[PDB]
DNA sequence: TCGTCTCAACCGAGACAGCATCGTGTGGTTCCGTCAAG
DNA sequence: CTTGACGGAACCACACGATGCTGTAGCTCGGTTGAGACGA
């Protein structure tokens, strides 16, 4: 029992009971990144893939023509120095070296032990490692970024049908795509004329047969293997036939077989039955008599050589012919190697393919491969066969990992499931086999929108393959600098380069599509941006590459791909969700847990199954009837056993499901009611909740899941306690646990500091911060909540807040699905919220004059000095207005060629010609608020302004304050260790001496340890950042907005309804009933019939019960009553039909009273997603507290007073916050700078643009019959000279003539068509 | 079918050059300086495969490869045009330093878009082929800092230096691989260019001509003539002392006066320092 | 893949007979260029 | 133009011409040495190779430039650009006297009238509040009357309601499905910073209440002014162009 | 439509507001709402299942 | 026995050093615009 | 209404590298085109 439950109990109403708890939700980043990093291991590191199996690949090299060899035991990890919150305000991005220990072995180039000379030393840093936190995010100068798990297709074969009306055909066969690792991408696609053609991605198509002479195997035996096996002799009555009954099943025989000794088989013109194949078996006839005429049909393997002629006299691949039997007679010809084809058997597709463009000879595949490379060049075999070895054998610029072999044997029949990484021949075997045999028809084709077709990545696969990439180029540096070079003339550690693998771990983070911005505004897109599953990116599918194929779910994802999360937009369906129990495999195969049931009883264990025996194996519901035995009641259950769901057998079933939140992802679990609402507006509800914003007071959800403590305890930015204690000191800045005796060290017990996140900024512009909600005094446990982030309260997930909700359309405020609000919203700041907006200003230097950070700027103000300092900065705190002026920056200017209209103007007023102008940035039109802090950097070595020496000085202060604390804490629980080990028998004494000089040589270790941390933090604070090139200091201020409730925010709830508020109306105008309690946001019944989700009625009745209860326990509270009525109370709340009581456990004194005062601003609730609360119970919550049953309230008119011939609707509905705010969309621009293309206006004038007036806007203005406005706005708007003077010129005069004039859009239109020299003149 | 590609036909038209043996080079080089147009064409078309060597080993720059065999056989040409056979050496040689000299031209001339001369490119080159040395031992972002300490040279200076070093990118590649916004809408001029500005100036041309009508004649004379606003040009009292006013005080009186004047009437109008300039 | 193991096991091997054979170890410093 | 910190920002058709000049330079400083046939054909075809990099790109050149993986733009790239075969003009086009805003519904307005909020308000009526300034006869110039709309002054909205009640605006959805997302109607004053609509044209719009960004016009002209509520005002498209039933339908 | 094929423009649009604002006021004072009693469940359904 | 009528792939969109002037920095006087002083 | 003094441009000579040139020699779906097929 955890300490944030005695606070916080949840009643709970589900049916079936818990049998596995929530696992860890960012453990696949977690343990990927162990595995690549590798950072804690013993001397014998593990042979997984990684960094190190990337080193082991290419670190033993050799030299050509020469002696050189590196060997490698192993690297060194690099100790990160740069704290978290050091380098997200200073711009480290948590840099962390990587050093590794070559041996430059050199030899005699003679394969003998002569002339070893190891040189065994440590090379330079190989880069600087991304080094993330434990929360599983990394910055990337300055901001957060975090990698998705690439959703591309499975390493592998596979072969699906793919009818399309390139084909024209009812029946195809689609083409073979063979998708390695990286690299070396083969296609192999069937013609429909009986053959097979591969392709390339530039080359033009190949045959099969010059590929399988390209690879090694010869035309001939790949002809007589890949048909059948049958040897034709010419022994007795002129031939000799070996006849196998299983070709001649389900096939006409037009001829007679009557050979047998006298026993005919089948006769002429008769089917060959069941019957006939049995009396064949039990005749066991090996030799058939056919006449030649059948002979004819037949296609030989290979090329027939009589050794007596000395001559071909029959062709490798070619049909038997009426002279070419005579021939083979003739030149007495004993074994005749041929194939034999049924209509009823495979057709003979490979031996057509083989037989095309006379595709025999070594040399010509050579040739032909290398014209499919390098066309019209010298061929060469030497230089074509190099060429083809690194396509296909060697690993140059080619890397393929083990799961690929692995689906390769999966696919063609292995009993090995590990492979061999490098492609063979046998391979293109076993490939045109499964072609073969797909055409044949036997088996099932393979679906594309599988789970086992699209593998789940990670990042560290793909650093691997990077760092592989750079790590080889490296090596080709090495080996290319090292040519003519010796051992003694040159050095091991300038022969090589850590500059590419650098560029490469650079591009890897920085200009990859994958390694995108993280959506920090909540924690819950903190939580789900991890497990994005997206198909884009490099080897993947981008939008437009989607279609109808990668966009639709096969049901072989019971539990691993969730289809109720993704983005809406121009793309849904290829970026996918992780769901909740679903743990990767080892080969990044994605697997769901399922609970292995007998005939009899229900075992205990659980294992993870994966998607390849679940087409075989059955799988039960987990929602079923159980009598306390393990057996289902039920004679009947839904199941699924190939892929489909149907109804079996309860002794026939194996498998069952774990839990009913296995299918469902982390993000739509936390709406309630799932079973009830659809699947597409709870996807809505989904995205929305996970582009959802945090609010000022986080008020608890009403109706909850049960998962929000759990979504609040693996969420990074809450505080989690590493050990237990008492708390000596809370505040609001940092906080400090005791260490009890029991899970401490010798040394060094009391140690636990928890810098709690101060107001900093989001990737959203959202601000973030933490507040404590223990007090002093009091015990905790490992795990314990001890501060909260933004959108959680006091242990649990808290977003939004709740208020009165009735359904009702009222006075068409909520029209179609609108809000309309109340005064009590903006009265108590309820769903307020507060940006911090971002302001990055440059003090760059130029080759005309240099800038700097100076407050006496020209055309400055009294308004705009008495903000500023003497230094230029605005001071912390300082109230913000619109078109104010923040940052210092003036740049200079030189032959401006001023007009006289500037100097008149400057001479009246007797200002001085200043020629230095002011480029300082100012906030945009909408933005009045409050600066919290600002950010400055500088250059190593330059001169530094006071501001930055105010802000430096506070943070050396704050630093040394926190210091200060850590080391009085720590000095305090020395001396009350000591206090307490003196007590004991105080009437030996050496001991006490010995313990009390321990304890010195303790504190005098933790002074000089807190001089060295004091040291390296002015080391750190002192120095210059890594910044731009050519800029002298990077400023940036905070500026928060104080944002209120305006009319027309966003407001949508938890099961998609999409709504805009309306006005502020007020707390009267909206229905009351005979309580008191007006309501306060109401919303339209719409919602519930056309979208499909009745959970908004179920989740605003609970709301009303859980509000009904809350406020008797509030009365109760106030009355004064006995703790025996609040625990009785308890417990006639706490003993329903769903769920489970954990009463008579908490004490009356301490627990009781915590829950109290931590509950009466309501209590949650704990639904599963598909096996939730039934409406029974919540008939008897409503029935409870004094409301009525069916939520029909009798409510009073506000507005005309008469009295409702109805009843009336009313809850509460706890709703979201949104990231669609108008302040940030808002554009205000009346005119803008022209472009320099033509004239028309754009950004970058310190005002935002317009919008697109493109084809569409133009089309829909010309539908109606008018020709007047089309011309106005389009020469008079944009696209002018002196149009928009003389048009102004007639608006300020007041009289219009309206004059033609000429555009410049025709003047740009003539001279980019005059650039191609065509004449155009005016006849007039 | 056939490559319909240029370097594909260049490799096979260029495997027709001999390679004899160094005395037909020394006749050619012997011919060639009386004047003949056999030796130069033989030289021109037989010593392409010293060509490609050189210019297959700087590849992937910012120019094509068909430039760098362009500028090996112009170096090639202007190494046996002005070609002494006095030496009685290899014109290999020569012919590679003259391919050196034009690739290093290709790449003073043809990388950039800002056009550098032979100095300063050339302590651009030594000042990243320092850094290239030092971020070995380094391994570490290349700081002015270190490269300043080691060259012996001020920071500013080199800083100053790697200013020039600007590498432009393209307008079309924007941040990430969705480019559903180029970079030609985003930035503007830096000239005024919004009919705001342009709108504001003829305003304030028209405000004060109507201001300096509704003034004295002298006042509005004095003001016009000196700055060159109302059809005036760039002239002063010392060039007026025969037009407006003999005495440079009395005028300049005058004009301070009207300055006053002028001032006072904004101030009435309801036009002050911080209404203007903010 | 078995090639570029097997070559590393070679290599491994003949740099522990070499280290085990008479040769010793040159250590380096970490930061030195020629 | 120069950026921050001494840099440039040039374009890919700087560096294609700059490229066919100095071949056409080298032709020049070539041709005159009496050359044989192989090089001048190899230079020919490397300016035919240069001249088809200058119009084209993407077919059979292939060009990369310095330190990025992104081919070079041709003049084909400026005088289309982006989004396929489309030309830059017809590619993207931001109109002046424009802005986004998010939309609400507001019950108490007729349909010969909506509401815009005061923030918008001063600046979509800037020429209008310049000419009446100018006219009336309080403030003749031009930048006070900015630092007045700009400081928040009590008289700007007594001065600037007469051109909102007999004064047309167009408001068009960004998503554009049909000719009836451009509207006409007239604005009154009130308080906040989004823009509140009639409740019976969300129906013509095809555009529910869900938070999107919906831009507005204002035209210059009176004429623009009286022809667009004579084409798009809400009192003439009642009849949809699909059938005979009214574009304007009611809710539930 | 009909009104509005008969009448014109006009009078049309200026019955629009005021049908609108009745409907407005009507929809404000009525009380309906869709509940748990709303949607009726026959006992028939799960026979038929069965 | 040959001209014309389909017919399936092909392609493309939404280094180093030296030589001969050279161009604005760097004052150099000089003219100009202004500041006291009667 | 007169007089004499200092700070800021204004071409211009001097000039310090600095421009400029030169020699060493080892996804679906529509317009294009080559190829088989049938009758006068
Ligand atoms: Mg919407």
């Amino acid at each position: 029992y955890s300490y944030t439950e005695k606070k916080r109990i949840r009643k709970d109403f589900s049916k079936l009971p818990d049998v596995m708890d929530v696992p860890y939700l960012l453990a696949i980043q977690l343990d990927s990144y162990r595995e690549f990093l590798q950072a804690g291991a013993t001397k014998e590191q593990f042979r997984d893939v990684g960094l190190h199996a990337a080193f082991k690949s290419v670190f033993p090299i050799i030299s050509y023509s020469g002696n050189a060899a590196l060997e490698y035991v192993g690297y060194r990890l690099g100790e990160p120095a740069f704290d978290v919150k050091e380098c997200v305000l200073r711009g480290v991005t948590f840099a962390v070296p990587l050093r590794v220990k070559v041996r430059l072995i050199i030899f005699d180039r003679e394969s003998s032990n002569k002339a070893i000379k190891d040189i065994k030393e440590q090379e330079v840093y190989m880069g600087e490692i991304p080094l993330m936190t434990e929360n599983g995010t990394f910055i990337i100068n300055g901001t957060e970024r975090v990698i998705v798990s690439q959703l591309h297709r499975s390493p592998g074969v596979f072969f699906d049908h793919d009818r399309g009306k390139t084909h024209s055909s009812g029946k195809l066969l689609y083409s073979a795509r063979i998708i390695p690792y990286r690299g070396s991408w083969l296609d192999f696609e069937f013609d429909p004329k009986d053959c097979v053609f591969v392709r390339i991605d530039r080359r033009r198509k190949l045959p099969a047969s010059v590929l399988l002479r390209a690879l090694g195997y010869s035309t001939e035996e790949i002809l007589n293997a890949f048909y059948a096996t049958n040897v034709f002799h010419i022994k007795g009555e002129t031939l000799n036939l070996e006849l196998v009954p299983q070709r001649l099943r389900g096939e006409v025989a037009s001829i007679d077989i009557k050979d047998g000794s006298g026993k005919v088989i089948v006769e002429q013109g008769r089917r060959i039955t069941a019957r006939h194949i049995n009396q064949l078996e039990k005749a066991g006839v090996s030799q058939l008599e056919v006449p030649f005429d059948y002979l004819i049909g037949r296609t030989i393997a290979k090329a027939i050589v009589h050794p007596a002629t000395g001559e071909i006299i029959a062709e490798c691949n070619t049909e038997l012919t009426l002279d070419l039997l005579a021939k083979v007679a003739k030149a007495q010809v004993v074994r005749i190697e041929t194939l034999y084809t049924n209509d009823i058997d495979c057709g003979p597709f490979i031996s057509d393919t083989l037989k095309i463009d006379n595709t025999s000879n070594q040399l010509e595949a050579l040739v032909e491969i290398y014209r499919m490379m390098r066309p019209g060049e010298p061929p060469t075999k030497e230089a074509a066969e190099t060429l083809f070895g690194n396509l296909f054998f060697s690993a140059e610029r080619y890397d393929l990992s083990a799961v690929g072999r692995m689906k390769f044997n999966r696919r063609i029949g292995r009993t090995e499931i590990e492979g061999p990484g490098v492609l063979s021949k046998e391979d293109i075997i076993d490939v045109l086999k499964t072609l073969v045999d797909i055409r044949n028809g036997k088996g099932i084709v393979d679906d594309i929108d599988h789970l086992g077709n699209r593998r789940v990545r990670c990042v560290g696969e793909m650093a691997e393959n990077q760092f592989r990439v750079g790590l080889v180029r490296v090596e080709r540096a090495v080996k290319e600098r090292l040519s003519m070079a010796e051992s003694e003339g040159l050095m091991p550690q300038d022969l090589i380069n850590a500059k590419p693998v650098a560029a490469a771990i650079k591009e890897f983070f920085g200009s990859s599509q994958l390694s995108q911005f993280m959506d920090q505004n909540n924690p819950l897109s903190e939580i789900t941006h991890k497990r994005r599953v997206s198909a884009l990116g490099p080897g993947g599918l981008t939008r437009e590459r989607a279609g109808f194929e990668v966009r639709d779910v096969h049901p072989t994802h019971y539990g691993r791909v969730c289809p109720i999360e993704t983005p809406e937009g121009p793309n849904i369906g290829l970026i996918n969700s992780l769901a909740t129990y679903a743990r990767t495999n080892k080969y990044g195969f994605l697997e769901s847990p399922y609970r292995v049931v007998k005939d009899s009883l229900v075992t205990d264990e659980i294992v993870f199954l994966s998607a390849i025996e679940e087409a075989d194996h059955v799988i039960a519901q987990a929602s079923a009837t159980l009598n306390e035995k393990g057996q289902l009641v039920d004679e009947l259950v839904a199941v699924r056993h190939l892929n489909e769901f149907t109804v079996k057998a309860p002794e026939d079933v194996t498998l069952m499901d774990v839990s009913p939140k296995q299918v469902v992802s982390v993000a739509a679990s936390l709406i309630p009611f799932l079973e009830h609402d659809d699947a597409n507006r709870a996807l809505m509800g989904s995205n929305m909740q996970r582009q959802a914003v945090p609010t000022l007071r986080a008020d608890k959800p009403l109706v909850g899941t049960g998962m929000e403590r759990n979504v609040a305890r693996d969420s990074g930015v809450c505080v989690v306690a590493r050990r237990g204690g008492v708390i000596d000191s809370v505040d609001a800045s940092r906080v400090v646990v005791r260490v009890a005796d029991d899970e401490v060290e010798t040394g060094e017990a009391g140690v636990d500091i928890y810098n709690l996140t101060k107001y900093t900024r989001s990737n959203q512009n959202t601000c973030i911060n933490q507040r404590p909600l223990v007090s002093k005094g009091d015990v905790v446990a490992r795990g314990d909540i001890l501060a909260d982030g933004p959108s959680t309260d006091m242990g649990e997930l808290a977003l939004g807040q709740n208020m009165r909700v009735a359904f009702m359309p009222w006075n068409g405020f909520n029209f179609e699905d609108s809000i309309c609000l109340s005064e009590r919203v903006v009265q108590e700041d309820r769903f307020t919220t507060i940006h911090i907006q971002e302001l990055t200003c440059v003090a760059r230097d130029t080759k005309l004059g240099p800038e700097e950070i100076t407050a006496d700027i020209p055309n400055v103000g009294e308004a705009a000095l008495n903000k500023l300092d003497e230094a230029g900065i605005v001071y912390v705190g300082a109230e913000v207005q619109a078109g104010d002026i923040l940052v210092g920056k003036v740049t200079p200017k030189g032959e401006t060629q001023l007009t006289p209209e500037e100097k008149l103007l400057r001479a009246i007023f007797g200002e001085k010609a200043s020629d230095v102008k002011d480029t300082s940035l100012r906030v945009p039109t909408g933005t009045k608020g409050t600066v919290i802090d600002v950010q400055v950097f500088t250059r190593d070595g330059v001169e530094r302004d006071s501001r930055a020496l105010s802000i430096e000085k506070m943070q050396l202060d704050q630093i040394r304050k926190d210091l200060n604390e850590e080391f009085r804490i720590v000095e305090g629980a020395t001396f009350e260790r000591l206090r307490a080990a003196l007590v004991g028998a105080k009437a030996a004494d050496d001991a006490l001496n010995e313990q009390l000089e321990k304890a010195q040589a303790y504190i005098s270790d933790r002074r000089q340890l807190l001089d060295d941390k004091f040291e390296d933090k002015k080391r750190k604070l002192q120095q210059g950042d890594d910044l731009a090139p050519g800029v002298l200091k990077i400023v940036k201020v905070y500026l928060a907005i104080k944002r209120r409730i305006q009319p027309g925010d966003k407001m949508a709830g938890r099961h998609g309804n999409k709504g805009v508020v309306s006005v502020i109306m007020p707390v009267e105008d909206m229905p009351h009933d005979a309580n008191g309690t007006p309501v306060d946001i109401v919303l339209n019944p719409l919602g519930v019939p056309s979208r499909m989700n009745v959970g908004q009625i179920l989740e605003t009745h609970l709301g009303l019960a859980a509000k009904g209860l809350g406020e008797k326990i509030n009365r109760m509270l106030e009355e004064q009553r006995k703790v025996a009525e609040l625990r009785k109370f308890l417990h006639e709340i706490y003993n329903e039909i769903g769920g489970r009581e954990e009463n008579l456990d908490e004490l009356g004194d301490n627990e009781i009273l915590a829950l109290a005062k931590n509950l009466r601003g309501g209590v949650p609730m704990a639904t599963p997603v598909f096996d939730g609360a039934k409406e029974r119970e919540i008939k008897a919550m409503l029935k409870l507290a004094d409301l009525p049953e069916s939520g029909q309230m009798r409510l009073f008119d506000g507005r005309t007073g008469n009295q409702f011939e109805r009843p009336t609707t009313v809850g509460y509905m706890y709703m979201l916050k949104l990231n669609h705010l108008v302040d940030d969309k808002m554009h205000a621009r009346s005119t803008g700078s022209y472009s320099l293309v033509t004239q028309q206006p754009l950004g970058g004038k310190a005002q935002f643009g317009g919008q697109r007036f493109g084809e569409m806007e133009v089309w829909a203005l010309e539908a109606y019959g008018a020709a007047y406005t089309l011309q106005e706005m389009l020469t008079v708007k944009s696209d002018d000279v002196n149009g928009r003077t003389k048009m102004y010129k007639n608006i300020v005069d007041g009289d219009h003539r309206m004059e033609a004039g000429m555009p410049e859009s025709f003047n740009v239109l003539i001279k980019e068509i005059r650039s191609l020299g065509i004449d155009i003149e005016l006849e007039t | 079918t056939r490559a319909l590609d240029a370097t594909q036909l260049y490799l096979n038209e260029i495997g027709f050059s001999p390679l004899l043996t160094p005395e037909e080079e020394v006749h050619f080089a012997r011919l060639a300086q009386k004047g003949d147009p056999a030796g130069r064409k033989r030289m021109i078309e037989s010593n392409l495969r010293l060509v490609v060597k050189i210019a297959r080993r700087y590849v992937n720059r910012g120019l094509s490869l068909l430039d760098l065999i362009e500028e090996g056989n112009l170096g090639l040409i202007r190494a046996v045009e002005k070609f002494d056979p006095e030496r009685g050496f290899r014109f290999s040689t020569y012919a590679t330093w003259w391919i050196r000299q034009t690739i290093e031209r290709a790449i003073m001339n043809q990388t950039r878009t800002i056009r550098l001369p032979i100095h300063v490119v050339k302590e651009l080159n030594v000042y990243l082929r320092a850094a290239r040395e030092l971020t070995h031992k380094l391994d570490h972002e290349p700081s002015p800092e270190e490269i300043a300490n080691l060259l012996e040279k001020p920071v500013a200076e080199v800083k100053r230096m790697l200013g020039l070093n600007e590498r432009v990118t393209s307008v079309d590649v924007s941040l990430g691989p969705d480019s559903d916004k180029t970079l030609l809408d985003t930035l503007t001029d830096d000239r005024p260019t919004d009919p705001c500005e342009l709108l504001q100036d003829d305003d304030l041309s028209e405000s004060i001509d109507q201001w300096l009508t509704e003034l004295t004649d002298k006042q509005r004379e004095v003001v016009i003539r000196r700055f060159g606003l109302r059809g005036h040009e760039s002239s002063t009292l010392e060039e007026v002392g025969q037009e407006i006013g003999l005495t440079r005080e009395r005028v300049r009186q005058i004009q301070v006066e009207a300055l006053k004047r002028l001032r006072e009437i904004l101030e009435k109008n309801g036009l002050s320092s911080d209404a203007l300039f903010q | 893949v078995e090639a570029k193991q097997k070559e590393r096991d070679a290599l491994a091997k003949a740099m522990e007979e070499f280290l085990s054979r008479g040769g010793k170890v040159q250590e380096i410093e970490p930061n030195v260029v020629a | 133009v120069p950026l921050d910190g001494g840099r440039f920002a040039t374009s890919d058709l700087n560096d294609l011409y700059r490229r066919v000049i100095n071949r056409n330079n080298r032709l020049k400083r070539l041709l005159d040495l009496a050359a044989p046939d192989i090089i001048v054909r190899n230079e020919k075809r490397m300016l035919q190779e240069a001249v088809d990099a200058l119009l084209d790109n993407g077919r059979r050149g292939r060009a990369i430039t310095g330190s990025n993986k992104r081919p070079l733009k041709s003049l084909a790239d400026m005088i289309k650009g982006k989004q396929g075969r489309f030309r830059q003009n017809l590619l993207g086009k931001r109109v002046d006297y424009s802005g986004r805003s998010v939309i609400t519904v507001g019950p108490t307005l007729r349909l010969h009238q909506c509401g815009l909020p005061k923030k918008m308000a001063l600046e979509l009526f800037k020429p209008f509040i310049f000419g009446k300034l100018e006219g009336r006869g309080m403030a003749t110039t031009i930048k006070a009357a900015k630092k007045m709309v700009e400081r928040e002054l009590p008289e700007v909205w007594d001065v600037l309601a007469e051109v909102i009640r007999e004064h047309p605006v167009l408001l068009n959805r960004a998503p554009t499905l049909h000719r009836l997302g451009i509207q006409a109607f007239e604005p009154v004053l009130i308080e906040g910073k989004a823009i509140q609509l009639h409740p019976l044209v969300c129906a013509a719009y095809n555009a529910d209440f869900d938070g999107d960004q919906m831009a507005v016009h204002v035209p210059l002209t009176l004429e623009a002014q009286l022809e667009a509520r004579a084409l798009m005002m809400s009192t003439n498209n009642i009849l949809s162009p699909a059938n005979g039933e009214p574009i304007i339908v009611p809710s539930q | 439509n009909h009104c509005y094929r008969v009448v014109g423009l006009k009078d049309t649009v200026i019955f629009a507001d005021q049908l609108m604002y009745t409907g407005f006021a009507y929809s404000t004072i009525s009380g309906v709402s869709i509940g748990v009693n709303d949607f009726v469940i026959p006992d028939e359904k799960a026979r038929i299942i069965n």
